[PDB]
């Protein structure tokens, strides 16, 4: 409740909040096109684990 | 392909017929003993190895 109170913005759980930021980060990394792109490319890809994990968890094929 | 042009008959491919017999082998049709009932039960599954191995070699599941 307090997290709703402290933050009164409800954000969609899982991959919705996940894959969203990734492309930004990539585009970010791509718009930055430095070395730090690779961390963002790492970070944006670091996000994808949990939906993958959820697909890992659910029993379906994740990379699909 | 000559076996197609020599023969007026061609059997349909892509493993669609293997799932087709496995149930068409519907059992206690070998009510005889249960050894033939295994002989069919073992055999119904051997039919599907090609439909398996493809969906296997393809994405998703060879089974699902």
């Amino acid at each position: 409740c307090r997290n709703v109170l402290l933050d009164p913005q409800l954000v969609p759980g899982g991959g919705a909040s996940e894959m969203a930021v990734a492309h930004a980060l990539t585009e970010k990394s791509k718009a930055m096109t430095g070395v730090e792109q690779w961390p963002y490319r790492a970070v944006a890809q670091a996000l994808e684990v949990i939906p993958r994990t959820l697909i890992q968890n659910c029993g379906a094929s994740t990379i699909r | 392909v000559k076996n197609a042009i020599d023969d007026g008959c061609v059997v349909p491919g892509a493993g669609a017929v293997e799932v087709a017999m496995a149930e068409a082998l519907i059992k206690h049709k070998p009510s005889v003993k249960g050894r033939a009932q295994l002989g069919v039960q073992a055999f119904a599954d051997a039919l599907l190895i090609i439909p398996k191995v493809l969906a296997q070699n393809s994405g998703f599941d060879l089974q699902e």
